[PDB]
């Protein structure tokens, strides 16, 4: 589609595999903001955004956060705190015509600039001075919209690009996109390296009767210390303990005197760790 | 008009040979080659997109390379299934689709 | 389609809100902590309007909406959002028949009167054609009878980052003619992931006229102070800027205070306009000489 | 696994015209350009004309040009040629081939052809 | 320098704008226009950028 | 095949003069050409490989210039032994090494 009608597609329930995508060889621009290609695997997400479109060659840069520009202001803005990959490879082959393609549109002028991930799809005539156009184009009344000139002998830089983006967002919501993942066994009562659809963490998985947790997944305590989790794949409320913490303190004489130790561990009921208490 | 040639007329090998097809446009292309393997006794295919993309459905031994005035297409077995006529098209300038001469490939 | 002008002309009434409209704003567990967050919410002590006779006029679509129902025989069927609601633009239906709760983002043709007639319900003429359909959604199977009041349910619409959010309470209630005075939690229903631009709202009414009155609130960005119980339910709540006694209670982290003098913000004088100074210099920089030269 | 088959070869007098179809079954035929091929008895293969994914963009050859009317129905998966005024070189055998793009312009190539039907222009 | 040079090789004319600021009197200013001064009243002042 | 063009035929100058020698290419050779100076009475050296790289052992008087179909080489001050025939050399297409015709240069 065109910038200034950008397409949005909705992903949810996958079993997500991008090591395909980042194995094939066809994308000249591979950058992405705040999450490693390679750890994409683990990860799971709440939901995914895809947004496809086609720009000039000289704006594939301008598609960042915090970046500025016509297209940047009055066609497509991307949030500053933008977490996801940018994906942007040429159509020459496809989207190139001797005689020029003149079916890709973008905007030119506008009253203000709109806000991040917002489209706009109305073909008002800008006004550019005073005098009214009242539907009529011509003196101060100019058509926001400007085809693009793609031809397949115009220059690398001005080259017709497809671009796809891909937002990636989290919060307290049941992931529907993960990643090809197998799900082990589960073990209680004792201290194990749990990992709860990207929850990480140690500790011991006692079973507790905290409260209904009606529609919650997760509890909290004063820091940012999830207390307890509901298990995604049956639905029980499972407790996190960490495990047990302590000292080493040496009671010892002189070296001079002798040379033996007795050894405290504080803070700690060693059933499990001569022995007192 | 553009006038596409092809420098090879004829060409003989073997089952463990190695030979290479060059095609020559007269003004420049930018890349834009297409090989064709037009079997007499059936509809032509298609190997190569472009200066060297594969296309996906034929076996990754075929390899072409070339830019600009000069194209290469080389065959690295030329297996017994490979007896055929290839054409080279480019898809660049105003007359379309301009087509080159066959080249015969025999192998004996 | 079919217009009713037998409705008695009346002013809007209005009604003090009390406590009403503190909902769960997160899908996380706390128990037995005070919160402080900041989110869209009801205003403590605001101002509600109060409608009744067939009264259902256009409502503008702010920021969110606080609808609040007590009825006897469930006369309210749903609600309809939407900017323009005549297929130019893409617009929003609820519908809680007696069948099911049905949702749809489909283009409608909707007339002047949009109304359900109704014993038994057999006319459905709140709208005339539909196109360029996008999204629908049934939930389960459940039947509901179509025959002072006995119980209250309120409703809370939001629509940000393209999400359109609904939380919903059920409560028994002894009043008739005054809302409640007291506190009830709100807990998230349904969250459909639809980007819709929504300005303007009206709602359903399902010949006979019934006695029975809704109540309408707007909400807007403010901090609260919330305690949740042992049982991780909210219990009590303090609407941070009401009054400066709410302010204290913030600042202190509780809901009860000693004798004394605290210290709780800052006040500043603002600006009322602004003025710029600059030379009368009028002959413009040479800069053609500069860039429309021959020989550098 | 898709099909090109065409018809509309026969023996015709120089002057003459004569109509061709091609069925294709084995791909969407909405959103793809379609071409023909001439391929002379004693020659070898050469392009005569191309129309978009839709009736839109339509380039012919210089030889043909004033000619021929390719054309294209969307609705059952089939496309047409009509030549007028034959002559005695056109008695070659044309192939209904397909575009891996969606443009008549494009560096995409054939990637599908059928099987021809031979025309001969004699009396 | 000649015509038939390499697209590298061609020649190039540059100009580069350089700006300084210090405390000196502003003198190469922009467009702005310049409203009435008020008095005994908390305003945001622009005085000469 | 490609054609390999030498547009002077016989120059002359003096010992403070400067002539400019130029060679066109029919065909685009992406300034792969070379230069030589082949003295009647002894082998022949080389002046400039490519365009315009320099080879050691040869003054920096010379300089050559030129890029696609159209090339040049000039000398800028003829001293008293420079009296040589000149040739440019392509080595980019298919037939290999294919010479220019010569040109004489006698100062007076
Ligand atoms: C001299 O410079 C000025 C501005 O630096 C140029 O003025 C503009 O040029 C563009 C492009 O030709 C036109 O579209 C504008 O209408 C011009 N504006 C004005 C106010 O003249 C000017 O073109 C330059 N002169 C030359 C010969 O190039
Ligand atoms: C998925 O998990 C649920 C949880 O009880 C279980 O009932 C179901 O059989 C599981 N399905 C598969 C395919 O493992
Ligand atoms: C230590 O643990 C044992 C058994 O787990 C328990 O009987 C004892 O009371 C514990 N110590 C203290 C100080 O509570
Ligand atoms: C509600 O608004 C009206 C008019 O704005 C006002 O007269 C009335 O006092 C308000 N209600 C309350 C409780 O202040
Ligand atoms: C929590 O729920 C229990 C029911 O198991 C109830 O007895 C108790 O009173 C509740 N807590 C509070 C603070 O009301």
């Amino acid at each position: 589609a065109s910038v200034y009608a950008w397409n949005r597609k909705r992903i949810s329930n996958c079993v997500a595999d991008y090591s395909v995508l980042y194995n094939s060889a066809s994308f000249s621009t591979f950058k992405c903001y705040g999450v490693s290609p390679t750890k994409l695997n683990d990860l799971c997400f709440t939901n995914v955004y895809a947004d496809s479109f086609v720009i000039r060659g000289d704006e594939v840069r301008q598609i960042a956060p915090g970046q500025t520009g016509k297209i940047a202001d009055y066609n497509y803005k991307l949030p500053d705190d933008f977490t996801g990959c940018v994906i942007a490879w040429n159509s020459n082959n496809l989207d190139s015509k001797v005689g020029g393609n003149y079916n890709y549109r973008y905007r030119l002028f506008r009253k203000s600039n709109l806000k991040p991930f917002e489209r706009d799809i109305s073909t008002e005539i800008y006004q550019a001075g005073s005098k009214p156009c009242n539907g009529v184009e011509g003196f101060n009344c100019y058509f926001p919209l400007q085809s693009y000139g793609f031809q397949p002998t115009n220059g690398v830089g001005y080259q017709p690009y497809r671009v796809v983006v891909l937002s990636f967002e989290l919060l307290h919501a049941p992931a529907t996109v993960c990643g090809p993942k197998k799900s082990t066994n589960l073990v209680k009562n004792k201290c194990v390296n749990f990992n709860f659809n990207g929850l990480t963490g140690t500790g011991v998985l006692t079973e507790s009767n905290k409260k209904f947790l009606p529609f919650q997944q997760f509890g909290r305590d004063i820091a940012d210390t999830t207390d307890a989790v509901r298990d995604p794949q049956t639905l029980e409320i499972l407790d996190i303990t960490p495990c047990s913490f302590g000292g080493v303190s040496v009671i010892t004489p002189g070296t001079n005197t002798s040379n033996q130790v007795a050894v405290l561990y504080q803070g700690v009921n060693c059933t499990e760790v001569n022995v007192f208490q | 008009d553009i006038q596409m040639t092809q420098s090879p007329s004829s060409l003989s090998a073997s089952v463990g040979d190695r030979v290479t097809i060059t095609c020559r446009a007269s003004q420049s292309i930018s890349s834009y080659l297409n090989w064709f393997q037009h079997k007499p006794g059936k509809a032509p295919k298609l190997l190569i997109y472009g200066a060297s993309s594969l296309q996906s459905g034929v076996p990754s031994r075929f390899s072409g390379s070339g830019s600009g005035t000069d194209f290469t297409l080389t065959i690295s077995s030329l297996q017994p299934e490979d007896f055929a006529t290839y054409y080279c098209q480019q898809s660049y300038s105003t007359p379309p689709y301009t087509f080159g001469q066959g080249t015969k490939l025999e192998i004996k | 389609c079919v217009n009713l002008r037998t409705r008695t002309q009346l002013p809007p009434a209005y009604t003090n809100s009390f406590t009403r409209g503190v909902y769960y704003p997160d899908k996380v567990f706390r128990s037995s902590v005070l919160h402080s967050t900041q989110d869209l919410f009801l205003p403590f002590f605001s101002n509600v309007t109060w409608f009744h006779r067939f009264d259902n006029p256009v409502l503008p679509f702010n920021d969110g909406v606080y609808f609040a129902s007590i009825e006897k025989s469930n006369i309210i069927r749903g609600w309809i959002f939407g900017t323009t609601l005549d297929s130019k633009t893409q617009s929003l239906l609820i519908v809680n028949n007696a069948t099911n709760v049905v949702i749809k983002v489909c283009e409608f043709q909707f007339c002047n009167d949009p109304f359900l007639d109704v014993w038994m319900e057999s006319e459905c003429g709140v709208y005339s054609s539909a196109n360029n359909c996008t999204f629908e959604y049934v939930s389960q199977p459940f039947l509901m009878d179509l025959e002072n009041f006995k119980n209250l349910r309120e409703f809370v619409f939001k629509n940000i980052d393209g999400y359109f959010k609904i939380y919903s309470k059920h409560t028994p209630i002894n009043l008739v003619r005054d809302l409640p005075q007291g506190f009830s939690a709100l807990e998230p229903l349904v969250d459909l992931p639809i980007g819709i631009n929504i300005t303007r709202f009206q709602t359903l009414l399902a010949w006979t006229a019934g006695a029975a009155a809704y109540y309408v609130g707007y909400l807007q960005p403010r901090t609260f102070l919330l305690k949740y119980n042992e049982n991780g339910t909210i219990t009590d709540a303090v609407d941070c800027a009401l009054d400066p006694l709410s302010e204290t209670k913030c600042t202190l982290k509780s809901f009860t205070v000693e004798k004394g003098i605290y210290q709780t913000s800052n006040f500043r004088v603002q600006p009322t306009e602004s003025i710029v100074r600059f030379p009368n210099i009028t002959n413009l920089c040479p800069f053609g000489e500069v860039f429309n030269a021959t020989r550098f | 696994e898709v099909q090109l088959v065409e018809s509309g070869g026969g023996l015709v007098q120089p002057g003459r015209s004569l109509r061709l179809s091609c069925a294709a079954s084995g791909f969407t035929f909405d959103d793809y350009a379609m071409h023909w091929v001439r391929q002379a008895p004693g020659k070898g293969l050469e392009w005569v004309s191309g129309i978009s994914w839709n009736s839109d963009s339509i380039d012919y050859a210089d030889s043909v040009k004033g000619r021929f009317t390719i054309s294209r129905d969307n609705a059952k998966n089939s496309l047409y040629l009509q030549m007028n005024s034959l002559r005695a070189e056109d008695t070659a055998l044309y192939y209904c081939a397909k575009d891996r793009g969606y443009e008549i312009l494009t560096p995409a190539s054939f990637d599908y052809w059928g099987q021809g039907t031979l025309v001969t222009v004699s009396s």
